[PDB]
């Protein structure tokens, strides 16, 4: 989790009070956070126990991260 | 096919005959049966009846003889 600083500067302002920090405006404080990569939990394969015939095997893969895609 | 037989079936002494039509399912089975219908075998409509060979020692439910 970042805390994130915005700012503007001028020409009036060099690099050397940029570097400083003092003069320049400064933003209020927020503090951000990075959303986990997608982490595996648990993976198993299961189904009914088989009488008879052709059945389903499922596959059970479990995840624990976050993201859209 | 429906249908099974008795090779060797008593004569004369009656018998109940029931037959089951047994399911089966993924967890279980069940069997739903037919009514009851008794019957015998006499002297009266047999069939398909075509072993009589002689061999010279006839054994018979009405007789047992030796023949040339």
């Amino acid at each position: 989790t970042y805390e994130v600083q915005g700012a503007f500067y001028d020409s009036i302002i060099d690099s050397e009070l940029l570097n400083a920090q003092i003069g320049i405006n400064l933003s209020d404080k927020q503090t951000f956070k990075m959303k986990s990569a997608p982490r595996i939990t648990g993976a198993r394969c299961e189904s009914e126990p088989v009488d008879v015939g052709v059945g389903a095997p499922i596959v059970y893969i479990d995840t624990t991260g976050e993201a859209d895609y | 096919a429906q249908s099974a037989t008795i090779i060797s079936f008593p004569w004369k002494v009656e018998h109940k005959f029931k037959v089951s039509s047994i399911a089966w399912g993924p967890d279980a089975q069940d069997v739903t049966d037919s009514a009851v219908q008794t019957f015998i075998l006499n002297e009266s409509t047999p069939l398909d009846n075509s072993f009589v060979n002689e061999t010279g020692i006839e054994v018979n439910y009405a007789y047992i003889k030796g023949k040339i």
